[PDB]
DNA sequence: CACAGTGATGCAAATCAAGTGTGAAGCCAGACAAAAACC
DNA sequence: GGTTTTTGTCTGGCTTCACACTTGATTTGCATCACTGTGCGCCGCAGGCCAGATCCAGG
DNA sequence: CCTGGATCTGGCCTG
DNA sequence: CCTGGATCTGGCCTG
DNA sequence: CGGGTTTTTGTTAAGGGCTGTATCACTGTGCGGCGCAGGCCAGATCCAGG
């Protein structure tokens, strides 16, 4: 941009363009820690002084050499400041929805926002040379996102602001960056805790905030749902992913699924869980260890991050493609003929599956399955071009 | 930058005392100096050597900053004086233009050659006597030749 | 929050200082700049 | 280029970017196989075509089921 | 007429963009060998250009630096 | 001795608001009058 | 030498634009810092959980 | 009762 | 001479 | 109230050129590990023929 501009001004005379220090000192009114706010029952463990954006994500942690040792570098939105920054961006939209829903724009009713948490660790990222920590190569982001907001009129609720494109790149709001691996436990709740605190604090508030010269009062519904199925399972102190106990909303075994598969219901919360543990800890009942697993349905650890029972979608395509990826290679064996089978022959279905995938879907093979072989797998183009490798055709209708 | 690596690797162990030693033994010294070499030269211990480790590496305060890891003092005096020719050596071969960059590093090269030939056949005879990589003896045999040739090497070179 | 691991690497590479005790802080708000929806009624004002 | 041009045209009223219709036309003018040349003796095995641009560096390698598999795409320049 | 600064990525101009292997020897010189052929043609001959109304004569020079040890090794002929 | 970024910071240099009253200059008027590049 | 073009003039008087300075008060430009990447390959891995085959020592 | 070759085999050089 | 708990072990679940 | 009357603004269609937007099969972010591939060569290392 500073080329562009130089270039610009140097050739057509005239200052189209703006430097760079103006647009510095024009940002400043995006970021969050500008604009004045209150909450009308004062938060605990947080200070009501509003003029902090980009703080240091350890929030104080000990870096001497006589106690536990940190590695990591974290910085951090205050969780408060970003939400007042992203109601303030979203003001104008705010507004043209109170025009468009019939209502006015001088209200200041309870406005309900409902926002979306999503965390997810990245994996080879580089560390750079110089001074500094033992920096690991992961980076877990901690980021969220205004999925809905409500305003009650009457006696019903209204949809004065509703996300157009709910996973887009440009809606999700980055909010905590660190640099820690997904599954090292303690440096992970040593940078979250404080994001945690601040989010069971507003958790029973109600924000004041002026929007357009007159103060308007939001309240807030926070769902966490944007985490995989390996986060849940580490930070919700349920077991790992390859237990007896496998679904994370219901109380079932891995024989029991598949002997009733469909009927079940929604059990495991947060409150569960932590009342799981003390029952765990505390031991009340005195059994052994396999009756105490069977009497806490698997839960070991301290749940220390509330969320919502829920699926995620992405996911979900991956995994139940990959099972058919694998259904369609067993397939073209005739494994429930052959029971037994070595390691060459199965190596020798997947490379005629692989070829026969290129030749016709146009699919080259890959060994980390992404989304976009998930669509494009699951055709019925695909299940046509793998019916051609089949030699019978009762396991065409089956797979048909 | 390479040999030069491997060369400190294999005089922290003191090679040229013990001529034998277990591949544990070598991977214990990796390890000594690449965490002393993150500590006090602030390099992260990679994989591959790139150009940038080959010219933060190739300093006489690496070498200051290796003498603490080996005993002796005449391995300090072998060591100091190998990296002062190589860096005798390198604007030669580095310059764009070396006749108007660095002619009197450039004038005497053939001395600094067999300098750097006679210490790596002496003080080093247990690694290369016998045997020598192939850019140390480009780089010791051949490059007067060349810069009389074309005028430079740096200019020639592939890194655009 | 993928799409945002895209926009992460290509944050870190381009517009951020490349030093260890300052890339994080101005990942972090570039990041936040460019999901400003205030900058964002901008690029869209020709379909006024 | 194009939302800058479309947006910068949008608010200002001006039209300071030209089209990206008018940056493909003034693109040729670079590219290879423009100017007029003449080689002093002709050159063995080489057209004189003086517009020959982006090429198959494959150089029409049969590729028919009888013979030599290749698998590489190829796109090059003429050299002169 | 001197590059200044000669290890640029502005002045390593792109001449033929191939998806092969460099380990494979076939199809290398299947795509290579067009490229040669004309530079050894035009080794021994002159250009004639117009260059800002006036015509010129040019006459080149190949010097092939740019290769690294192993494919000077495997290119050259001699042994790995 | 690879070389073009990567953005915040901070120091220097350039511009400018302002008084009111000057200078410098372009240009209107129609007409009168020499250089000059072709036959 | 003709013929048309191409520049020149006039003085009275009109608007139009620059400047005389200074002291903040900005705005704008450019260095400076310690680093990046492109310099090579290969495949399933890691982490964890659990039924089942080994095993090995005491009755 | 070798023993003289076939044949591995790990180290080293370049990317 | 059993033989029944220790101790691998390879396969399957998520990334 | 409205004919007159002067201009404003539009349509008619045959061509032209500039600018705007739809269309096409595809991308990447969804996961981790490591020294390794290729090639060459001196030093063990085995194998049957007496
Ligand atoms: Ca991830
Ligand atoms: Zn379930």
């Amino acid at each position: 941009y500073h080329k562009m501009y130089r270039t610009v001004k140097a050739i057509t005379g005239r200052q189209i363009f703006q430097p760079l220090h103006a647009l510095r000192n024009a940002e400043k009114v995006l970021l969050p820690g500008y604009h004045p706010f209150e909450w009308q029952p004062p938060l605990k463990n947080v200070s009501s002084r509003t003029d902090v954006g980009i703080i240091d994500g350890l929030s104080g942690l000990a870096s001497s050499v006589d106690e536990y040792p940190v590695d990591t570098i974290a910085k951090r939105f205050r969780y408060d400041s970003a939400l007042v920054s992203a109601l303030m961006d979203m003001e104008e939209d705010i507004l043209e929805g109170m025009r468009s829903q019939d209502l006015d724009d001088y209200l200041n009713g309870p406005f309900t926002v409902v926002v979306k948490e999503s965390c997810d660790g990245m994996g080879d990222v580089s560390e750079k040379h110089g001074s500094g920590p033992a920096v690991p190569e992961k980076a877990v982001r901690f980021s969220f996102t205004v999925m809905r907001i409500t305003i009650e009129h009457g006696s019903q609720n209204v949809k004065v602001f509703e996300e157009p494109k709910p996973n887009s790149e440009l809606c999700c709001k980055p909010l905590c960056l660190m640099l820690a691996d997904e599954s090292d436990h303690e440096t992970l709740t040593a940078i979250l805790s404080p994001l945690i605190a601040e989010r069971e604090a507003m958790k029973s508030s109600e924000l004041t905030l002026e929007m357009g010269g007159i103060p308007r009062t939001f309240k807030f519904i926070f769902r966490g749902t944007g985490y995989d199925e390996k986060l849940v399972r580490e930070v919700e102190g349920l077991e790992a992913s390859g237990s007896v106990y496998i679904c994370t909303l219901c109380d079932t075994t891995r024989l029991e699924a598949s002997q009733n598969l469909v009927f079940h219901s929604i059990t495991r919360s947060h409150a569960e869980n932590l009342q799981r543990y003390e029952v765990w800890r505390s031991n009340p009942y005195h059994e052994s260890v396999e009756e105490l697993r069977d009497r806490v349905k698997g839960v070991s650890a301290k749940p220390f991050i509330e969320t919502v029972p829920s699926i995620d979608a992405l996911h979900c395509d991956i995994g139940n493609a990959a099972e058919f990826y694998k259904i369609f290679q067993l397939e073209i064996g005739e494994v429930y003929k052959h029971p037994n089978a070595s390691k060459e022959e199965r190596k020798r279905w997947q490379a005629t599956l692989d070829k026969h995938l290129r030749k016709r879907m146009n699919l080259k093979p890959i060994m980390r399955m992404n989304g976009n072989f998930a669509r494009k797998l699951m055709t019925q183009e695909t299940v046509d071009a793998v019916c051609e490798l089949i030699p019978s055709e009762e396991r065409h209708e089956a797979l048909r | 930058a390479a040999e030069f690596y491997k060369i400190f690797q294999l005089e922290i162990g003191e090679v040229y005392k013990h001529p034998n030693a277990s591949k544990e033994e070598r991977k214990r010294w990796q390890a000594t100096l690449d965490k002393h070499l993150r500590k006090r030269m602030n390099l992260k211990p990679i994989m591959r050597m790139n150009g940038n480790f080959a010219r933060k590496l190739m300093t006489q305060e690496t070498v200051d900053a290796v003498c603490e890891l080996i005993p002796s003092e005449e391995r300090h005096e072998a060591l100091r004086e190998l990296m002062d020719l190589y860096l005798k050596m390198k604007p030669v071969w580095r310059s764009s233009c070396p006749a108007k960059e660095c002619p009197e590093s450039l004038c005497q090269y053939s001395f600094n050659s067999q300098r750097f030939a006679e210490l790596l056949s002496t003080k080093f005879k247990y690694r290369y006597e016998g045997k020598i990589t192939n850019y140390f003896h480009k780089t010791l045999a051949h490059v007067p030749e060349i810069i009389e040739r074309d005028g430079s090497i740096g200019a020639w070179a592939s890194e655009g | 929050n993928q799409s945002g691991n895209k926009l992460f690497r290509r944050f870190r590479k381009m517009n951020a200082r490349q030093s260890k005790c300052y890339e994080m802080e101005d990942v972090l708000k570039h990041h936040w700049l460019y999901t400003s929806k205030y900058l964002q009624k901008f690029m869209n004002a020709h379909n006024a």
